[PDB]
RNA sequence: GAACGCCCCGCCGGCGGAUGCCUCGGCCCGGGCGGCGACGAAGAGCGCGGCGGAGCGCGAGACGCGGUGCGGACCCGCCCGCCCCGAGAAGCACCGACCCUCGAACGCAGCGCGCCCGGCGCCGCCGCCUCGGCGCCC
RNA sequence: GGCCCCGGGGGCGAAGGCGGCGCGCAGGCCCCGCCGGACCGGCCUCUGGUGCAGAUCUCGGCAGCAGUAGCGCUACUCCGCGCCCCGGAGGACUGAGGGGGAGACGGGUUCCGCGGCGCCUGCAUCUGGCCGCGGGUGACUCGGGCCUAAGCGGCGGGUGAAG
RNA sequence: CGGCCCGAGGCGGCGGGGGCGACGGGCGGAACUUAAGCAUAUCAGUACGCCCCGGAGGAGAAACCAACCGGGAUUCCCCGUAGCGGCGAGCGACGCGGGAGGAGCCCGCCCCGAAGGCGCGCUGUGGGCGCCGCGAGGGGGCCCGAGGGCCCCGCCCGAGAGGGUGCAAGCCCCGUACGGCGGGCGAGUAGCGCUGCUUGAGCGUGCAGCGCGAAGGGAGGCGCGGCCCUUCCAAGGCUAAAUACGCCCCGGGACCGAUAGCGGACCAAGUAGCGCGAGCGAACGGUGAAAAGGACGCCCGGCCGCUCAAAAGACCUGAACCCGGCCGGCGCCGGCCCGCCGGCCCCGUCUCGAAACACGGACCGAGGAGCCACGCGCCGCGGCGAGCCCGAGGGCCCCGCGGCGGAGCGAGCGCGAGACGCCCCGGGCCCGCCGCGCCCCUGCGGGCGUGC
């Protein structure tokens, strides 16, 4: 609204905030971003290390659903299994009737490590998963196991 | 533009009653890696598909099947899921106070994830033992064939 | 606008000010001229609509539908409620179409004066207003909730009276001015299909009570 | 409140339509209530003016009777035997005051084939409407 | 001193066209529609009313003519004319005609001239009439 | 967009204008008298092309200056009721490369007769190229139409993305 | 002398040509501007010039995309970074996914040879929404120039949208709500070499000139040569729909209200007027309810007075600056009743510094300058919270994908976080990148450590 707007406090001050020995010009800096490595070196170099130049290899053409991995921790798993039966499972921590759980199902693809599992075996099946994701999982009686 | 559209398809309704606006089209795999395990709507059936239940390509059009030549199934559990589709609509479809179906015909539906159970015993008899040793093997298997390559051509030139 | 003509400085040396003339020295092309455009010409590409989220437009209902259970907000909106049974009123009518009828019911229960209220203050607006198709004001009284019963016949002609199916209730007549005690002639049908309408929302809980 | 969206609602399209109206609108809205008398007879309750009418005046500076004899179609207005303005000599001609139809009242109805014609076709489509309701 | 000038203690006059109220107009958005021409278009010139300058309209049948329907007392001045169970002023809609010079502009030119007694421009397609060639043959 | 307790103020006089009290530190607000002759608001929420002494600002009106600066071509006078118009008598001028008599180009009715002074005729007017109302340019022999000059068009075609 | 071939003049029927301030298709094609200079770059494949259609046009049924547990002609909508670049300033596609709409076919070649559209053709025909009409319901009393005003009692309502009428009208009049009529698969080609333009296309995105010129071929976002795999069939053609838009008609608006809004509200605006011409281009809205538009008389234009509620008399209201007549008196602030005493340089501006012999400003009125769109940062408040979300679209209400957040680090192959803590700050430890002891299985691979 623009009845309240600090621009409508100043009728009647000969100068909208912009001084009397400066004033309100043009572009007295230019126009953009230019300058940056002359006039405004002092900026770029404060605030945007690694602005100018050039790093590493490029690609013509990025595909970008080969290079899309989703992940999941080991911290994450319990909460894929509905509420309604998770205290069955902890209940009875069975060898022969172990939850299975499919994270790719969820569109998941690699199970990373960070956290710890409840004491109860259970079977993970993934495409891909990280040394102490498989190390946790096999202290608990769980078996990892890959799929299609 | 959404009255509009809307009264165009009120019009077009009428003028083939008791047909449906829309054909009948085939359920496909959405393609990429990201989105596979899934189904849409596809554009049309396929001749293999059409030839499971018994129609011909002008014969399948004349009673509401969209059917598109140009593409082939990539395996067959593409055809068993299509030829399903095909064969429970020509039940609910009759040939002459009669109803106009609305909407898309038999709307493809991707059922939420279900958890299953089994055996730690039987599992384990699946995996080696160490796992990820399995799996880095793999994944550097070309690479490292080619430094073995390299050092023995080192000593046959260095006799 | 402004700038169909022909016209260009003439420059310093010839004793005048330095803007943009036609062709026989004639001011143009500046805000300070007769006859010139805007400074900064109005621009339809405005952002004209606003967004809401939907869970703050249910809350907004559902706070509005709340006020007019009281019949002290009710009152201290404007409207007449002083022979009233009920502020929470429920009627049974299940069927009206002429105006006579009508008029009875809102007689036969105590919302007669409100729409008197309504009826004997039209009158001509103040302003340019009356120029642009806004000629008459007139104030807001009862609004009739309605499900099943056709009743828009026998309500719309009366003054003050606007109507509501309970299936899609508007936040702009429930508050009318921004105010949010209206007084509301429930149907019998509308009052008790409010929880069915409420279940229909998917995935929605009302807000929490307090003190 | 209106339901038609061929009609205007707007004020200056509404006050162009009442100026510059052809003729056979402009003598339509120049129409007047009948007397309780004639509407028992004709069972019609207006007609529009016409030059040979008995008219009585009503909340106006200039209530009166008389005879229609002419008809001012650009201004809307009427004149009337005997209804002029205060003049100036003894001998000087009368002036008449024009009067606008609906400040009027039809008393008698001057007729020709046309005039009994156009009411009875009136008469019968308002017996229609008599049926459907 | 008076007068001139200046202020206003008040009462009246000029000159000018602000302010207020008013609006057959603009502007913005949406919906329709998408309908010209050698059968002479768009545009231009000239002329046409009882008293007739401008603009609208019309074309030597000229401020209009006819036919089918509708309508039913007027026709801005001065006159005319109409008036009635049909006799018919204003008005309205569709349809049939008239349609001077220039203009793609078509006998040549642009206001002046012809060839021939119907008439008389350029390009293209399909046919047809009459014909040419030391092209290929007879 | 709302409210203004029987539904807000108005021809028993709205908005605006001119004077005069009061209230507020102030921006401003309220009342009264006269004018005017049809519309106008206080409080809550919303919105913006939202407040002028200046820009050699823009458009319009207009003061002092001021009854001021200013009004080549030798020249008019008497009488006729008499104007610088008309008549008579006198005195002068242009001075045959004319302030004379006629055409070409350009103008377009300015031409003529009768009437007239509102505008114009930088003074006046009874004058008039001004205003109103009627009129007006006749060809075998004069010119244009024809011929060609310097030129300019056209021409199966040629060229260029086209024009 | 006839035929066929290649031409010429004439005649008949039919078609073409010009026109438009938009949308659409094909060509030619700038500079200002930005880079704080300026050449590449940008502006812009824009202005403008030329040609050509239609009611839409163009495009179109894979010599396509991909790398999947795969899709499947064209167009349009929602959604989001690869890359190009004095690697500067700047510039910039697309697939997958969600929706609107959905439609598929032909000729050449080959077979048959006049079976054909038969004066032709064997140098190959033929077949395979707008038009009509009805339309309800108010009186009496005060008052006024005039009742749509005030007081008191009623009626209609599927109609209280609105316009007119002598002053605010549901009921004074037209309308408004309720309804009837019509209804076997393409050669000077593809490709390649050199050169010019164009593109995000980078040892070539697309096009073109010239030289060369294939047989199975094309494509897979980095070149060359070899081997595979995956997926298509160019050099010929037709095609509805969803999409875009001025003039003109129709409806609507928190828009302007006569110096505003279109240049143009005014019986005669692209007019009057100006320029050799191309072209330039104004100003001017309002009497009253009714023209009732001004009686009778007296002097020789004036007076008196008539119409009207009123002159409102050439016209609504009628401010300021400036001026004429009558009457009173001889700059701002302060004290006193009042002409004395005391104080007081010309404002705005640039400037170390203005009363300045620094500039602008005779006077008065009306107009007259930080608004809007998009992107980035931070702060505040509302809703919900490991979640969140009025995309587009489909049925102020209902349903509705991406996306962003949830894990980082590394040029990349890729690997991948728990150990403490009201909060804040620091310490310690864990993950990635760079280095390095030691032990081992599936091995330039795993485990356990150490250090910036
Ligand atoms: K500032
Ligand atoms: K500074
Ligand atoms: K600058
Ligand atoms: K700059
Ligand atoms: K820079
Ligand atoms: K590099
Ligand atoms: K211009
Ligand atoms: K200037
Ligand atoms: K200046
Ligand atoms: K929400
Ligand atoms: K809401
Ligand atoms: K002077
Ligand atoms: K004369
Ligand atoms: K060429
Ligand atoms: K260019
Ligand atoms: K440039
Ligand atoms: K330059
Ligand atoms: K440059
Ligand atoms: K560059
Ligand atoms: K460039
Ligand atoms: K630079
Ligand atoms: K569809
Ligand atoms: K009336
Ligand atoms: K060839
Ligand atoms: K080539
Ligand atoms: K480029
Ligand atoms: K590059
Ligand atoms: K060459
Ligand atoms: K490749
Ligand atoms: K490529
Ligand atoms: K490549
Ligand atoms: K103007
Ligand atoms: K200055
Ligand atoms: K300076
Ligand atoms: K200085
Ligand atoms: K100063
Ligand atoms: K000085
Ligand atoms: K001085
Ligand atoms: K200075
Ligand atoms: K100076
Ligand atoms: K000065
Ligand atoms: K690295
Ligand atoms: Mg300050
Ligand atoms: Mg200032
Ligand atoms: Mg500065
Ligand atoms: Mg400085
Ligand atoms: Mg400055
Ligand atoms: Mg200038
Ligand atoms: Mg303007
Ligand atoms: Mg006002
Ligand atoms: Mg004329
Ligand atoms: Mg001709
Ligand atoms: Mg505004
Ligand atoms: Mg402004
Ligand atoms: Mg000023
Ligand atoms: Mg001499
Ligand atoms: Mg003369
Ligand atoms: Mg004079
Ligand atoms: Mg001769
Ligand atoms: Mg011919
Ligand atoms: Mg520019
Ligand atoms: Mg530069
Ligand atoms: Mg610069
Ligand atoms: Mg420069
Ligand atoms: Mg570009
Ligand atoms: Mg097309
Ligand atoms: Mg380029
Ligand atoms: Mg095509
Ligand atoms: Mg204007
Ligand atoms: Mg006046
Ligand atoms: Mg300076
Ligand atoms: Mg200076
Ligand atoms: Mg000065
Ligand atoms: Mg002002």
């Amino acid at each position: 609204p623009t009845r309240i707007r600090k621009s409508r406090k100043r009728r009647g001050h000969r100068q909208m905030g912009y001084g009397r020995v400066g004033g309100h010009r043009k572009h007295p800096s230019g126009r953009g971003k230019a300058g940056g490595l002359q006039h405004k070196r002092t900026s770029f170099d404060k605030y945007h290390p690694g602005y100018f130049g050039k790093l590493g290899m490029r690609n013509y053409h990025v595909r970008r659903n080969i290079e899309y991995n989703p992940t999941i921790n080991i911290d994450k798993i319990w909460s894929l299994i509905p509420e309604e039966q998770r205290d069955g499972f902890l209940q009875r921590k069975s060898t022969t009737e172990a939850p299975v759980v499919d994270v790719t199902r969820f569109g998941f693809f690699k199970v990373l490590g960070r956290g710890s599992l409840p004491q109860c075996p259970i079977i993970i099946k993934a495409r891909y998963f990280s040394s102490d994701a498989e190390k946790k999982l096999r202290e608990v009686g769980g078996v990892p196991l890959l799929v299609p | 533009r959404k009255i509009r559209r809307r009264q165009t398809r009120l019009q077009k309704a009428k003028a083939i009653f008791p047909c449906p606006l829309q054909k009948l089209r085939p359920s496909v795999t959405r393609c990429s890696q990201k989105f596979n395990l899934t189904q849409r709507i596809g554009r049309g059936f396929t001749l293999r598909e059409l030839q499971g239940v018994g129609l011909s390509a002008g014969k399948a059009r004349q009673i509401g099947i969209a059917v598109d030549p140009r593409r082939k199934n990539k395996s067959e559990e593409s055809v068993a899921r299509n030829v399903a589709r095909l064969k429970e609509y020509l039940s609910k479809v009759t040939i002459f106070q009669a109803i106009q179906h609305q909407g898309v015909v038999m709307p493809v539906v991707n059922p939420k994830p279900v958890i299953t159970t089994g055996s730690i015993a039987e599992a384990k008899k699946e995996v080696p033992e160490n796992l990820f040793m399995y799996l880095r093997n793999a994944r550097t298997a070309r690479n490292r064939a080619r430094l073995a390559k390299r050092d023995a051509e080192r000593e046959a030139a260095a006799k | 606008a402004g700038v169909q003509c022909t016209a260009h400085s003439w420059g310093p040396g010839r004793a005048v000010a330095r803007l943009p003339r036609k062709h026989g020295g004639i001011g143009a092309y500046a805000n300070f001229a007769r006859g010139g455009h805007m400074a900064h010409p109005t621009t339809v590409i405005r952002r004209w609509c606003r967004k809401v989220n939907l869970n703050q437009r249910r809350y907004a209902v559902a706070s509005a539908l709340a006020a007019s259970a009281n019949a002290a907000l009710v009152e201290a909106r404007g409207h007449r409620i002083a022979d009233v049974p009920s502020i929470p009123l429920v009627v049974d009518t299940d069927n009206v179409t002429k105006t006579k009828d009508a008029l009875a019911i809102i007689k036969a229960v105590g919302v007669l004066r409100d729409v008197e209220r309504c009826k004997d203050s039209r009158h001509i607006r103040a302003g340019r207003g009356k120029m642009r198709n806004r000629r008459y004001i007139t104030r807001k009284g009862p609004l009739v909730i309605y499900n099943t019963e056709d009743v828009a016949r026998g309500f719309r002609n009366l003054p003050g009276v606007d109507l509501c199916h309970v299936s899609s209730i508007r936040l702009l007549e429930l508050a009318p001015g921004s105010h949010p005690g209206r007084l509301i002639l429930w149907t019998k049908s509308a009052f008790a299909s409010l929880d069915d309408v409420y279940a229909a929302k998917q995935n929605y809980t009302l807000p929490r009570s307090c003190i | 409140m209106k339901l038609n969206s061929a009609v205007t609602a707007s004020r200056r399209k509404c006050r162009k339509a009442y100026f510059t109206a052809n003729a056979e609108t402009r003598a339509k809205m120049m129409s007047s209530r009948l007397s309780k008398e004639l509407r028992a007879e004709h069972k019609i309750k207006t007609m529009p003016i016409r030059r040979g009418d008995i008219v009585e005046i009503f909340t106006g500076g200039h209530k009166g009777t008389g005879k229609v004899v002419e008809v001012r179609r650009r201004d809307y207005k009427i004149c009337v035997e005997g209804i002029n303005q205060k003049a100036r000599n003894p001998e000087a001609k009368p002036v008449p005051y024009p009067i606008h139809p609906s400040n009027c009242i039809i008393k008698e109805l001057y007729m020709n084939g046309s005039r009994y014609r156009a009411i009875k076709r009136r008469q019968e489509r308002n017996a229609e409407r008599l049926a459907r309701i």
